């Protein structure tokens, strides 16, 4: 952009805070640093709002961001017998077919019970080498996000707080806010960590951030 | 308002009696939102230009009521004349560049705020505004699902290479000297069983040995032919995206195209490497999405790079038709305006307020993610 | 001299910039800058001790044929645990060969100018037909080399190189000598590649392209550090990119090995008539 | 008696159809066994590193890969110059 | 090293594989390479397993 | 596979010095004829174990 627009620019960063919250009427972050006058622009990893919107200029969005959820992916008749025996072609004694016809379909019966043997295991072989989507939730409108206290197996969800994610949930969702309070965490590797080593199940966060951990993931 | 007709998006059908349509219902109970739009009829270039008014609605439709309903002011919705989202072509008067479609219609005057599946790129930014975008997606490739369909039953296995005579034949001579031997030996119904059954049940025990072993391996590879066939083997020849050699080394057996006078023709245009794309594109691009949709169809066309947003639905809804999982040049549907204008604040905020909640999953459910499989 | 190296030579072009091959007669006559392309010359080409042992090796392949029945504790252990093993060789055998189908591979040919049927084809009952295009580097080499060749190579001479490519693929002609980067460009973008080079071009001359500038001109090193910059920035990667890609960048032994074993068997058997 | 036909079904009024039914039962585990292993020794396959220069795992170094090259020789120059590396 | 060597008088020529760059051709002068070829990555990826 | 920065092996030499043609002039006739596949096969493509 310094290229382009043919500018010059003066970086630094902000340590009053996060990206941007609103503490009884001022704000702080990067949000703060540019509404009150003391930056130009700000460059960083800035979610677009109404809430931010209303105060301040955002540009076209330069990368698609939602919100997203990781989790850590934990003499005639009596033939039917013999034909059934022969089946599963256990050599079992019992008679010997004499006719043309009874020959004709005993062979089309051995032929038929290799082949189902056959398409069993190579059946089982494709099903074990396809992998589902074993998905712990189908997504935020899950029963289980909603009133984990109305259901009886509790399940642990959190994100980091004094972000988009945060408002968004506080705005839409007030419930699953109160139960997220408080499981509370303070960094995003320190959420990743949390997740590896099982003390939280489920991570809302930025979707940008979170598939950037899951690509350079260890162990994937 | 100035919208196109784009089938996920907005719909255009035709009035019963005078300006008005069928009262709708969705699967859930609640009552489609149509909108009275006065547009050309079906055919432009061979039939006269007189507006008759139809009833459009959909996404947009449905987006632009909320709009209306949040910002105070109510609306007045047309078709553009032509089928052309716009671009900036060549006038054959004064050697000029103009716009046409709906931005040339927005720029003209003849339309205040375009509200239909816009494309948002630097061309069309430099002379009219764009909200925040409503929607999130990228060009796709649109093909069918094999030459007719895959096999059903697997042809009770295709017994790739099955040499089956000269197996047969093996077994006939074996059987033969089989019999020839143990008359020697010191038994035509004995020998015929064991001969066939031998598969299940001095010399003939290693005879019985050897065939066993033979069939035996035999059966195991016949097995793992069809593990394989059933693990990996599917695709047929399958024009995988865009990096696929069909699309990549063009010839005038594999046909694709675009629409013309859109995005994504002029995106093909500006870049580079992919003029020899444009070059074999630009000979039969379509007048209209749908045209182009039923071609591929009809087997007039093979491969269709449109929007995912509409070529995602056409899939859904037509199981003959199917597309690639691969994306490029990731864009954004938004609202157009003319330059700075008052209601172009108010719009992106709506727009980014209905983010916020669940009212664009509501469209997307109500409109895109209602599928039939 | 004609053409680029005649414009060069006689003053009339500062440098020539196109497909030009570094070798020692041309720059007797001008100089060369650094190569910024390696081209040699390629070939493109078309597409109960004496009685158990049948009892036990029988009962390794579960084949149900009532014989006898062991005695011993100690040997029907060691027969269940013998017909085990069999079934698990049975299922790892299976497994093995699912996992050889389902890996997949390629082919290729190296061979040589210097093979047998390119110095002379009529040992091959057909003679097989190769050629050059005239007025190029590789026609000087080859005539330099082996005038025989040459004299062979004279009832297939043509013109063009996309005529080569349809004589190929129509069967016109089997084997096209030629310029090593445009053998490749073409064999990358041939549709589907029925035309393939044979390996990578590095039997003969295995030079470069490079910036004919006239004798003693003062761009020399200008021109020679330019390239070299070029190539050291990683532009010429993406160049090479832009512009030269493309397409393409049941048993024998075995069966033959099982119809032996099988004929073996059956041999030995009548063999064994007598007694 | 019928106890080690048992342990042979696998390979060799009523009780006899219980003994066909259980050597269906062990035949049809057998097979699953077997497709089982089967997938399993095709799907596991370390590729790790790509041939690539253009592999993240060289663009970002970590403690698991360790690469270099021979000191003040070519290379050396060649991941100098270019600030992109 | 070598091209130190060369530069300083102690050698007249350098027989040996030395790459052509743009760097060591401000200050010497190559010859018209006599082996073509790239750089390229040697790994120990071989897994003796099964 | 990837062979990134392509370039070749040629003899160094000091700056204007009577053997700076010559040397070229040789190693392009050498590159000529078989001489150069000749060394490549004597030293390089002795493919063993
Ligand atoms: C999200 O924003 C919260 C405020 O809106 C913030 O709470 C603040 O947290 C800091 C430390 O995390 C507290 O400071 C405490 O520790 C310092 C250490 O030097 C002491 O000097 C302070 O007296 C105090 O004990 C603030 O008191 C606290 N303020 C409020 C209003 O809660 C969260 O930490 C933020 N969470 C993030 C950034 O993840
Ligand atoms: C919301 O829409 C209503 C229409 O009902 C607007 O009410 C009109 O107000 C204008 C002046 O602003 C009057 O001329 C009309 O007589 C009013 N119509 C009626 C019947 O209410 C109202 O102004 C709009 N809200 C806004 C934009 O302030
Ligand atoms: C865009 O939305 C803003 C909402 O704040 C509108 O501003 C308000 O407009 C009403 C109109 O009746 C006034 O009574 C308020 O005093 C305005 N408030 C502020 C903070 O401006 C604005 O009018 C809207 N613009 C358009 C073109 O609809
Ligand atoms: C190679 O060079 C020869 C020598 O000029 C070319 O022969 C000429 O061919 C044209 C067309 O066939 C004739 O009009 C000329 O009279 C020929 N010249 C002579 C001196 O006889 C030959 O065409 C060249 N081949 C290629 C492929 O360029
Ligand atoms: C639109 O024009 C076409 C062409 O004549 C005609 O067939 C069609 O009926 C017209 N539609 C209406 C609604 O009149
Ligand atoms: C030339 O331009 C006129 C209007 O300027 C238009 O009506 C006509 O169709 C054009 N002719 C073409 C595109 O061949
Ligand atoms: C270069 O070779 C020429 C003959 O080709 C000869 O006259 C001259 O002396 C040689 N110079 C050197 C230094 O090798
Ligand atoms: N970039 C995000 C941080 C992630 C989050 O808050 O969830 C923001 O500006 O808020
Ligand atoms: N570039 C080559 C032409 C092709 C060839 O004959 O090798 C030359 O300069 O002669």
């Amino acid at each position: 952009l310094a290229k382009v627009v043919k500018f010059s620019y003066d970086l630094y960063l902000v340590t009053n805070g996060k990206h941007g919250k609103r503490v009884r009427g001022v704000w702080n972050g990067m949000i703060g640093e540019v509404y009150y006058k003391r930056a130009d622009m700000a460059i960083g990893s800035l979610t677009i709002n109404e809430e931010r919107s209303e105060i301040i200029d955002f540009s076209v969005p330069f990368v698609e961001t939602g919100i997203s959820v990781m989790v850590s992916r934990s003499t005639i008749g009596k033939s039917v017998w013999l034909l059934w025996a022969l089946v599963f072609n256990n050599s079992v004694p019992i008679e010997n077919p004499r006719g043309t016809t009874s020959k004709i379909m005993v062979l089309v019966w051995a032929f038929f019970a290799v082949i189902f043997l056959a398409s069993y295991t190579a059946n089982l072989a494709a099903f074990m080498i396809q992998e589902q989507y074993i998905d712990t939730v189908s997504g935020l409108s899950d029963k289980k996000f909603q009133r984990p206290q109305d259901q009886y197996p509790p399940f642990r969800f959190g994100t980091v707080p004094n972000g988009s994610t945060e408002r968004n949930i506080r705005s839409n969702y007030r419930d699953m806010h109160t139960h997220m309070v408080k499981f509370n965490q303070r960094s995003v590797e320190d959420a990743l960590t949390s997740l590896k080593m099982g003390k939280l199940d489920a991570f809302i966060y930025d979707a940008a951030v979170l598939n950037y951990m899951a690509g350079k993931d260890e162990g994937c | 308002i100035v919208t196109i007709h784009q089938e996920p998006f907005v719909y255009v059908k035709p009035t019963m009696s005078d300006g008005t349509c069928k009262e709708e219902f969705t699967v859930n109970g609640d009552p489609v939102k149509k909108v009275i739009c006065t547009g050309p009829n079906d055919t432009s270039p061979g039939s006269p230009r007189h507006t008759v008014p139809q009833c459009c609605y959909g996404f947009c439709i449905d987006l632009l009521i909320k709009l209306a309903r949040t910002m105070n002011f109510t609306y007045e919705v047309h078709l553009v004349a032509d089928g052309k989202f716009g671009t900036q072509e060549r006038v054959n008067n004064s050697n000029k560049k103009e716009w046409n479609g709906m931005m040339g219609e927005l720029l003209s005057g003849q339309a205040d705020m375009i509200v239909a599946p816009l494309t948002i790129n630097n061309e069309r930014a430099q002379y009219i505004e764009f909200s925040k975008p409503f929607k999130y997606q990228g060009l796709t490739i649109l093909v069918k699902k094999e030459i007719p369909r895959s096999t059903l039953d697997s042809f009770m296995q295709p017994f790739q290479s099955t040499l089956w005579l000269l197996v047969g034949l093996s077994v006939h001579v074996v059987a033969v000297m089989l019999y020839l031997l143990d008359r020697f030996s010191p038994t035509l119904s004995s020998a015929m069983w064991f001969s066939w059954g031998v598969l299940l049940n001095f010399s003939a025990r290693i005879l019985g040995m050897v065939w066993a072993g033979f069939a035996m391996i035999i059966v195991a590879s016949y097995t793992a032919n069809l593990a394989a066939f059933l693990v990996l083997d599917r695709p047929e020849e399958r024009i995988t995206g865009i990096n696929d050699p069909r699309l990549r080394n063009p010839s005038d057996k594999f046909i694709y195209a675009t629409v013309k006078q859109s995005s994504v023709d002029i995106y093909f245009r500006r870049q580079v490497e992919l003029s020899t794309m444009y070059r074999h594109m630009e000979k039969h691009n379509y007048e209209s999405a749908a045209e182009a949709i039923q071609a591929v169809r009809d087997n007039k066309l093979h491969a269709f790079i449109w929007d995912s947003a509409v070529l995602e639905f056409e899939a859904s809804q037509k199981c003959d038709l199917v597309t690639t999982g691969e994306l490029f040049f990731r864009s954004g549907f938004g609202i157009g305006m003319r330059k700075d204008s008052p209601w172009k604040q108010n719009v992106s905020l709506s727009i980014l307020k209905s983010h916020e909640n669940g009212f664009m999953e509501d469209l997307d459910k109500t409109w895109v993610r209602y599928q039939e499989c | 001299w004609n053409g680029m190296i005649g414009e060069v030579v006689y003053q009339r072009a500062v440098m020539a910039v196109g497909s030009l091959t570094i070798n020692e007669e041309r720059s007797e006559v001008v100089d060369f800058s650094v190569p910024f392309v390696e081209t040699g010359i390629s070939v493109m080409v078309s597409r109960t001790i004496g009685k158990a042992i049948w009892l036990l090796w029988g009962l390794v392949f579960n084949n149900s044929v009532p014989v006898q029945n062991p005695k011993g504790t100690t040997s029907k252990i060691m027969v269940s645990v013998w017909a085990f093993f069999a079934v698990i060789f049975l299922a790892s055998y299976t497994a093995n060969l699912a996992a050889f189908m389902i890996q997949e591979e390629f082919v290729d040919q190296v061979t040589g100018l210097s093979d047998k049927k390119f110095q002379r084809p009529h040992d091959y009952s057909p003679p097989f037909r190769f050629g050059t295009v005239p007025n190029g580097s590789t026609e000087r080499n080859i005539r330099n080399n082996y005038p025989y060749m040459h004299q062979y190579m004279t009832r297939f001479n043509q013109r063009g190189v996309e005529d080569a490519l349809v004589s190929l693929k129509t069967g016109k002609l089997d084997a096209f000598i030629y310029d090593a980067a445009v053998l490749n460009y073409k064999a990358g973008r041939d549709e589907g590649c029925k035309l393939v080079t044979i390996g990578s071009g590095y039997i003969f001359a295995t030079t470069g392209y490079g910036i004919a500038l006239q004798k003693g001109s003062p761009w020399k090193r200008q021109i020679d550090l330019a390239l070299l910059q070029f190539v050291g920035d990683g532009e010429m990667e993406e160049l090479e990119t832009l512009w030269l890609t493309g397409i393409c960048h049941l048993d024998i032994d075995n069966m033959a090995g099982v119809f032996y074993m099988l004929a073996a068997a059956m041999a030995l058997s009548l063999i064994t008539f007598i007694w």
